[PDB]
């Protein structure tokens, strides 16, 4: 019952240090003190770890094993303790995290065509500031490398320009990704 | 602009009585990319980011023409009309669309010469007329190449018809050009980012380039832009040193009105009144909208006085004394040497988006001062 | 969004300026205004999102 | 939403790539038969999925253009599930598993064992098809010389008790494949 509350405060630290990594430069130990501040075994024990993988390219390797892990470790205590719970907007959200992580490890020559074949969510009101950063920073160094399909770029910058629900700073860049979207267009 | 309902202050002016605002409230799914518009006015067209094409009449608010996105081609790099604003045509980058509006048919689809990803621009041209019995006209297709297409196209009700004529391969990329039709003749407007700024024209079969007379005391600058009145055939060029009011045809420069230094990408005119008494062009006022070069703050000059004050001799329709015998009122009023034209300043903040008013008559814009949420 | 607007005039004919409030609440568009285009001498449309206002004065269109 | 006629063809279609799977481990397999069976399987089905993820393993030098339709078929299905997934874990173990013997075929290796090193091998239960056992041999067979190298962490001890556990509940069929496979329990042990 504590755990519980221990992962909404967590929880609540991460969605507001994610929306801070796009104004200023975070470091990791802003996030391995949310990691700490969690619990063992939580929901947002995962988030956290993806927020990693995602916000310090320098520190994909590691991190990525340290997902990996914790996602080795849900589905041993699940089975042997078994049906798996996942919509589609936490499936993109796995899915583009992975490929950008591997793009950071080289491999781009694969971390491209998966990239390329990414089921990409609609316009609706549930859209996590985890799955939003990833979607923007998967679009930003994925925007160059995908012209070699170009579809997702298109679609998963519309991702991000159809939504914010939070107040402009930072008007004129979501005007930037807007005209971005345009010469996007223009292609 | 939906909300769940718009207000503004309730008004004690007639001058704000007859002002007036209202949403159309067809819409594309997503937000608009770029548009065209019909000389007549009547006629307007639309796209947005999903691409998908809208078009609607003006004075009777009714719906005209709808098309979703999956029935058009992934690339979509341009956008043309006819000056009637009767027709329709669109720029994929292999093939273009030709689809009438006022009566929806597929007048005519056409594969075209392209070199991606240069920057694409465009222009109609009427031919010998005789709408809506018969039709023709003379597709410009400007390129950053430098290259200018220029393309037959004869229409009638029976069914679009096509042909090639013609490719202008024009030395360097370019920063802007223009169509700009004569009544008397067509003449089409090239500046180059050389700063070059050749003409094309029609004399009928002949379709004669000619290198217009930038003089030699500023040849040097990087032009802001040219621009110019169509109707007027005139041609007004921006310069830090001073705009030209070059002539056409017969062509020469004439005169450069005094201003500050302004922003690429800005300057353009209009005016009042058009009229063609005896030969002669003249309009009631004349104004001119350009963002500033460095304070950067939203400007639009202002020159004749008017009502009754003066009248503009624009240039002259023949550089000549002249007593021809028909009513000419603007004579009641006074004549305007360039001495006494006086601007008139209001510059403004630029987070004020605004424009001037096509006749050049009037200011309109807004902006966000502040937002909220539904909380 | 609810939208605090500001229309604005400034007539060059009487040299003059004047003012109006716009609130639009629960707008679902985010952009700024434009491109922008006359659609004629006394009036003008304007991009907003996919949404184009459409302003005038003296006009026969309302 | 099937009607009365296909629910048949995809039954027949069931038990006829069941008997080539099995028919592949002793005999010599190809894909002209694998067309005649994704023709006669009903144009939207989880036996097409089934076809398709046997073709991709049963033929080799087709694994580049087998995946192909192997992911059209799959970013299909998901195509239409929204305009909620529910996975079994031997599914998601033979869809893994699957990938990484296809990527391997390819010529990634290093990111083909570490995929394969990463597959979740369910413990042992009645979910245990022809499918998913071809599948898990020959995906042990391209993978043991490789995975085998590097010790500390790896999964070739538990995927081959998973083939093991699988031939005795279904196939009954002989010392053959089981001769083999108790040798693979050989390659297993002595590594």
């Amino acid at each position: 019952p504590l755990e519980v509350l221990a992962s909404w405060y967590a929880a609540d630290l991460l969605d507001a240090l994610l929306m801070e990594s796009l104004s200023r430069k975070v470091e990791i130990s802003e996030i391995e003190e949310i990691i700490s501040l969690c619990p063992k075994n939580s929901s947002i024990i995962r988030h956290a770890l993806l927020a990693k993988l995602v916000l310090f390219p320098e520190n994909t390797a590691d991190s990525l094993n340290e997902v990996l892990a914790a996602y080795k470790n849900t589905l041993d205590l699940c089975s042997q303790d078994s049906v798996l719970k996942i919509n589609l907007s936490k499936l993109f959200t796995l899915h583009s995290c992975l490929s950008l992580a591997l793009q950071r490890l080289g491999y781009g020559d694969v971390s491209k065509r998966m990239y390329q074949e990414i089921f990409v969510p609609d316009s609706d009101a549930d859209i996590t500031p985890l799955s939003f950063i990833i979607s923007w920073t998967a679009l930003n160094t994925f925007a160059p490398i995908c012209t070699s399909e170009n579809d997702v770029v298109e679609k998963m910058a519309m991702y991000v320009r159809t939504a914010i629900g939070t107040l402009k700073i930072q008007d004129l860049k979501l005007s930037r990704k807007l005209i971005n979207s345009c010469i996007d267009i223009g292609s | 602009g939906w909300s769940d309902h718009d207000e503004l202050s309730t008004d004690t002016t007639l001058h704000e009585e007859k002002f007036r605002i209202e949403p159309v409230p067809v819409h594309h799914q997503l937000d608009i990319l770029k548009i065209a518009v019909s000389e007549n006015y009547k006629t307007f067209a639309s796209v947005g980011l999903d691409r998908c094409l809208v078009v609607w009449d003006l004075r009777q608010w009714c719906t005209k023409l709808v098309l979703s996105k999956e029935q058009m081609p992934r690339t979509l790099k341009a956008i043309a009309l006819d000056p009637q604003g009767n027709y329709v045509s669109l720029f994929s980058k292999d093939t273009l669309f030709i689809l009438n509006v006022e009566s929806p048919s597929l007048m005519l689809q056409h594969s075209y010469h392209c070199k991606p990803n240069s920057k694409l621009n465009v222009f109609w041209m009427p031919g010998t007329h005789k709408d809506d019995e018969w039709k023709n006209f003379e597709l410009v297709v400007v390129e950053s190449s430098g290259e200018i297409q220029v393309f037959s196209l004869t229409i009638e009700i029976e069914g679009a018809d096509i042909a090639l004529v013609e490719k202008f391969q024009l030395s360097s990329p370019i920063i802007k050009s223009i169509s700009i039709v004569s009544p008397t003749a067509n003449r089409i407007a090239c500046l180059t980012e050389s700063g070059e700024v050749t003409v094309y024209s029609k004399k009928g079969p002949v379709w004669s380039p000619k290198i217009l007379s930038q003089n030699k005391n500023y040849l040097t600058e990087t032009k802001k832009d040219i621009y110019g009145i169509a109707m007027a055939d005139i041609l007004f060029l921006a310069r830090d040193s001073g705009v030209d009011m070059i002539d056409l045809k017969n062509d020469e420069l004439l005169h450069s009105f005094t201003l500050p230094p302004i922003k690429v990408n800005t300057f353009s005119v209009g005016v009042s009144n058009s009229r063609f008494v005896n030969g002669q062009f003249r309009v009631s006022s004349i104004s001119f909208c350009f963002t500033h070069a460095v304070t950067e703050k939203v400007l639009y000059y202002y020159y004749g006085n008017e009502s009754n004050e003066s009248y503009i001799i624009l240039n002259k329709w023949d550089q000549q004394p002249n007593l021809v015998d028909v009513h000419d009122p603007d004579n009641s009023l006074a004549s305007l040497t360039f001495d006494e034209l006086q601007e008139n300043i209001h510059e403004v903040e630029d987070a004020s988006e605004s424009v001037m008013s096509s006749d050049g008559l009037y200011i309109f814009g807004m902006r966000r001062k502040s937002s909220s949420g539904i909380s | 969004e609810t939208q605090v607007w500001e229309v604005w005039m400034y007539s060059q004919s009487e040299k003059k300026h004047r003012s109006k409030s716009l609130k639009m609440y629960n707008s679902l568009i985010i952009a700024d205004p434009g491109p922008s285009l006359a659609v004629s001498d006394r009036c003008v449309a304007i991009v907003l999102g996919n949404y184009v206002a459409l302003v005038g004065y003296g006009s026969e269109i309302f």
